[PDB]
This record gives C-alpha cells, structure tokens and sequence, in this order.
RNA sequence: CCAAGUCUCUU
RNA sequence: GAGACUUGG
C-alpha cells in the first residue's frame, strides 16, 4: 500500500483489526485529538487479563 | 469512577446485542430507581434485625 | 441501610458526586475471519493434539 | 478473503 | 467444564 | 503449592 511505516502503521492497525477495535480507537482518537495531556484523565476497562 | 464534573462514560457492544444490551441498560437503571425509591418510602421504626 | 435522602442532600452528594454523561458507541460486528486465523488454528491444534 | 470491513467516520456517540 | 477478580498463601 | 472467597458463566 505505501512505504511510510507510521502512517502504514495506523493503516494497518485500521484494517487488521475487527470493528470493535477500529471503532474504539476511533473514538479514541477523536475524543482527545489534540488535547492537553495534562487536562485529560481517562481510563478502559476490558475483561480478559 | 469518572467521579468528576461533564464525566463522560463510554461502552462499546454490537450492533446485533444492541436490544438486549439497551434493554440490560434499562433493567440496571430501573433497578438503581427501584432501590433509592424503596429505600426511601420504606420506614422501619425497629431499624435493627 | 441508612443514606442521604433530602434535594439539599442531594445536591451536596452533587458537589463532590457527578452523574456521568453516558452514551454508546455501537459497531458493526461481522462473524467471517480471515484463512491465517484457520491455518493457526489448525496448528495449534496439532501442537494441543 | 485478505480483508476486513472497515467503518465509516461518521458516528456519534449515541445517548444509551 | 471457562473467565474474571479477590483473599490467605507458594516463587 | 494448597487452595479459599465472590461473581458469572
């Protein structure tokens, strides 16, 4: 697809995952875009160890 | 646990158990209703077992 | 059980309580898996048998 | 099949 | 029969 | 190590 492992990275990690990840990254993403660190606090919870 | 002021809370589940989760939702919510109410309204004067 | 009843009480669990915003993030979920997923699991099958 | 769905931009976070 | 966490307690 | 406990399956 391209060269640019960065950007091939977040591609990947876009398509070789299942909707749940892809959307949850997504929210991910759009919910602290380019907020400060500082001004954020947030946790996930997921079941399995 | 997001104890703080415009706390924003997040769930992720698929789109074929979204009734069941929803309606899961509605049971925890009616059921959180349910106990403030009847503790509420209910009046022991003995209040010891 | 005992516990805070009265609107004024109420409010005063507000200052340092908070009733979180909550939503939902719903995704599509497929069931179809791709054929390195078989050929795992035909191998760990060998290495379990 | 080599692939996966992907899922669109636009979804918003639902009031549940 | 499977997970999670917990706890006492093993390395 | 032994398990134990809670929850669920």
């Amino acid at each position: 697809d391209d060269d640019d492992d960065n950007v091939n990275t977040e591609e990947v990690i876009m398509n070789f995952s299942t909707p749940k990840v892809q959307r949850f990254l997504m929210s991910l993403k759009v919910s602290f875009a380019d907020k400060d660190p500082k001004d954020i606090c947030c946790l996930v919870f997921v079941e399995r160890r | 646990r997001a104890r703080t002021t415009e706390a924003k809370f997040v769930l992720f589940t698929a789109d074929k158990e979204r009734e069941k989760t929803i309606q899961q939702i509605y049971q925890y919510r009616k059921a959180h209703n349910d106990i403030a109410e009847y503790l509420k309204d209910r009046v022991l004067e003995k209040t010891e077992p | 059980i005992i516990t805070v009843s009265d609107t004024k009480e109420m409010e005063n669990v507000m200052l340092y309580a908070t009733k979180p915003t909550e939503v939902m993030v719903s995704f599509p979920h497929q069931e179809q898996v791709l054929t390195v997923t078989r050929l795992i699991s035909a191998e760990i099958e060998k290495f379990y048998v | 099949i080599d692939r996966y769905e992907q899922v669109s931009k636009d979804f918003e976070f639902i009031k549940i």
